[PDB]
């Protein structure tokens, strides 16, 4: 039927997404992405739905029926993921989260080897299959079957990544984080502490039941507290996967997603990184986020909303930043999906360099 | 001086784990910080004693997930993360740990002993050369030299 | 239909024991437990069977969907699960292994309460579920959902638990272990090596692929051929799943299951802990195993074939010792299946107490 | 402050260790110095993790067998050795480990932790008052009183 939506395939987990469903995917998907070698290299990560062990279980049962190598990354950002599957030439990926919807639902997301979501041609060849009712699929038997060798270490390698996209380190510099109770708890916590920045931590104590709820970036009003609270510099916001992020200022207010594509691609543009000067966005960004815009001499690329549509702007004619009012942003310099700590370190970068505050870089742009 | 205990201590550890074939991992910093390599696992800052280190690697716990940091004659970190080397004069049989062993000795000063948890053999890695199988004098003289 | 048969459900993975079908088993065999409270508590352990870990993923995926708390194990013998189960006073426990079967073959068993195997009662209306086509069973959901926590560690438990049946420490004993590259590998060799022993390992080096090829207790001609290689004092042949123990001795004689028996309750008469000095066995023992049982003074009740009713016998009278001759023995003081090690620490007893080399034990029993 | 870590590793490693069965022995100073307590055992003067309590009670170690002893917010040693009590108001059929622990604040203004390695109840004594069966939140409660 229809399995994959915007956001892969969802639903309520064990009533409708089931693990009979997720079993389905990873043995039929993992078919359509065998089609090469007869040993793809699929490597599998997870936020902290306590579903999520359900499905990851249910996942990888299947793709180790089809010959699959599997490799599981346990708790990470998909981020991390698109990172992962593109930086070890691995044939695809699967992040089982559902971003900031609450704890109840999950979802499998797909990427291909390059890190993009798969191939519109294999996620149909892939609910063919799911239309059958006959399992005909080759089932390998002794040494044929699948593999599976854990590579939970993949969360330094996108750690030590983020590193480096650090112009210098955030010494001097407090800020507040909040992480959803979401992936990423463990590791933004540990970045921005190695980068010698005074890091203050709420909702860093995930336990597979409390992920999204009032906090992060859907519900900032806890953060805008916290951040007054212990005088922090700013707060930053992630949500449960990690792909979006949501900024509160030193005055508690908050600085949605417009405001700090604005932010970043001004201090780009000032280091001739913004490709051509231009960035993309979503007919959802404000009006006066592209007033501010053409202020900075900064051109201008609108697309539909979902981020498959401002990627496939960034894709055509190689642009270099683009993103939604949501805090979804792209730096397609470096990863080829949203990123939330990416698009904090790059606001860090901007809170260092200028030296200024972080309420007056956002008063530049005038929202209407 | 305060070097024949905490060397007695590593020695009366490493022969525990060799008899009983528990895959160990620990690195002796000496001129290259190791900063960037510490803040990896789970600090500790404790004082250094042979019951300790055999607790740290226990086949499955916490703490057995990666490689013990020494700095000073301190335990600096459990569960410390290296880089591996990919270098082809791993022989294919072993890897995983003594692939972290070598590959942490090709950055730094540092000196790597390793304990495979297939056979019990313990090796030692120093300037990207590791030496498989080593014996009981050849670990206490190998370490007196530090 | 019947899926279950003395050892559990077998069968050869992935084409016969398909992935979908050990999840119906931990979502039907979940629920049948789960009619007291409402989280049951199944652990779950494995050999080394490169299946085990397709199937783990596919079982725990059922006991997740009826909201069973699971305990995964890891590598560990069919002898540490019932110990364990009991132990932790959980209310079933589950083995992925197909002892000394070939590696392409795989299978499930289970163990209730008390660590016995699941009444027929239970078994048969997990088999009734199984044939309704129609998957009426409750979907829990948000927090009505199965947790998982791993407890790797519960093999120190059970090798704690066999530390202390040493009546000493064997120091003086040069010792060969064939642990058939399975789930007494990494076990075995803490083991005898903390009871100060020299140990020589063998058939322990397992890689999800060579279980049971050439060693083991059904192969202990490698063994044999070891022992006087390194001249050991005795050689130990655990199965796969570490459930039998076939001995040989200094000279390279194998030592079956009827005479480990016979030199083990002759050792536990004189130590008086044989329960009305009697021994349980089957038909398939061998006629001057019962010789020689009556030259030390030993009764002897006799049952059919396959331990299930070894265990019978033992129950009903309260009787100590029961074995067959494939090694498989039940020290009911101790365990409540048949445990591998825990044959191999008994003999160790006797060859400590006694001072005689196993060559010379064994010739008290006298094949015909 | 610096209270509510410490504080959550060490419910995070009780919660952890009682839905497992493994005997933890738990003292931590207050008033009274236990110095003379603290050099009969394994010295180690570690920072407090999680990770390193559960590793310090598993089943067989050189370290799990005594008691863990909290100066400051540091593990000043493990496997230390307390006095029994040999009071009447401790029910048989257990002991050992509670025997030891209601024996230490007897004689100290400290607190002890226990989890039965036969059943997984966690426990708590202080001033020669122990309390079986305790919950999550109560031992919260409890040690926020610290």
């Amino acid at each position: 039927g229809k399995y994959f939506g915007t956001d892969g395939v969802r639903g309520v987990a064990n009533s409708e997404l089931t693990p009979e469903l997720a079993f389905k995917v990873g043995r039929f998907g993992g078919y359509v992405l065998t089609k090469d070698k007869q040993r793809p290299k699929v490597l599998i990560g997870r936020d902290t739905r306590i579903s999520g062990h359900m499905l990851e279980g249910a996942l990888v049962a299947g793709l180790l029926s089809i010959g699959a190598e599997v490799m599981r990354l346990g708790v990470i950002s998909t981020p991390g993921v698109s990172y992962l599957t593109k930086a070890m030439d691995a044939e695809a990926g699967v992040m089982i989260s559902a971003s900031h919807n609450p704890v109840q639902d999950n979802g499998i997301k797909f990427f291909g080897g390059d890190g993009f979501k798969l191939s519109d041609e294999q996620e149909a060849e892939i609910e063919r299959l799911m239309d059958e009712p006959e399992d005909k699929l080759p089932r390998p038997v002794g040494a044929d079957l699948g593999l599976v060798n854990d590579y939970f270490e993949g969360g330094q390698k996108y750690l030590q990544f983020l590193k480096q996209t650090a112009d210098e380190d955030f010494t001097g510099i407090h800020v507040a984080l909040d992480c959803a109770n979401g992936a990423t708890s463990s590791l933004a916590t540990h970045l921005f502490a190695d980068l010698d920045a005074d890091v203050s931590t709420m909702g860093t104590s995930p336990n597979g039941l409390n992920i999204n709820d009032g906090v992060g970036s859907t519900h900032p009003e806890a953060l805008s507290a916290f951040v007054k609270e212990k005088n922090a510099d700013l707060g930053l916001a992630f949500d449960g996967d990690g792909d979006r992020l949501i900024a509160v200022d030193e005055k508690g207010n908050i600085v949605d997603g417009d405001q700090i594509m604005y932010i970043c691609s001004k201090h780009l543009k000032s280091e001739g990184r913004l490709k051509d000067d231009t960035v993309v966005s979503t007919v959802m960004s404000n009006l006066g986020f592209y007033k501010a815009l053409e202020k900075e001499g900064i051109k201008s690329v609108q697309t539909a909303v979902g981020d498959r549509y401002v990627v496939e702007a960034m894709k055509k004619d190689g642009y270099n930043v683009g993103g939604e009012q949501s805090g979804h942003l792209i730096f397609l310099d470096y990863n080829t999906t949203g990123d939330g700590l990416l698009s904090a370190i790059m606001l860090m970068n901007t809170l260092k360099a200028t030296g200024k505050p972080l309420s007056e870089l956002a008063a530049e742009m005038q929202k209407f | 001086e305060a070097q024949q205990k905490t060397i007695e201590a590593i020695t009366k550890a490493i022969n525990y784990m060799a008899k009983r074939r528990i895959g160990a991992l620990l690195t002796i910093e000496r001129d290259t910080g190791m900063g960037d390599y510490i803040e990896t696992g789970i600090p500790l800052n404790a004082k250094v004693s042979s019951e300790l280190l055999i607790n740290i690697f226990i086949p499955n716990t916490p703490l057995h997930d990666g490689a013990v940091i020494m700095k000073n004659n301190e335990i600096a970190a459990a569960a410390c993360y290296l880089p591996l080397s990919e270098s082809p004069f791993i022989s294919k049989e072993l890897g995983t740990r003594h692939r972290a062993a070598v590959g942490i000795s090709e950055v730094t000063d540092s000196l790597t002993i390793i304990v495979s948890e297939e056979t019990g053999g313990v090796s030692v890695a120093k300037n990207g050369d590791l030496h498989r199988e080593l014996t009981e004098e050849a670990l206490k003289e190998m370490l007196e030299a530090e």
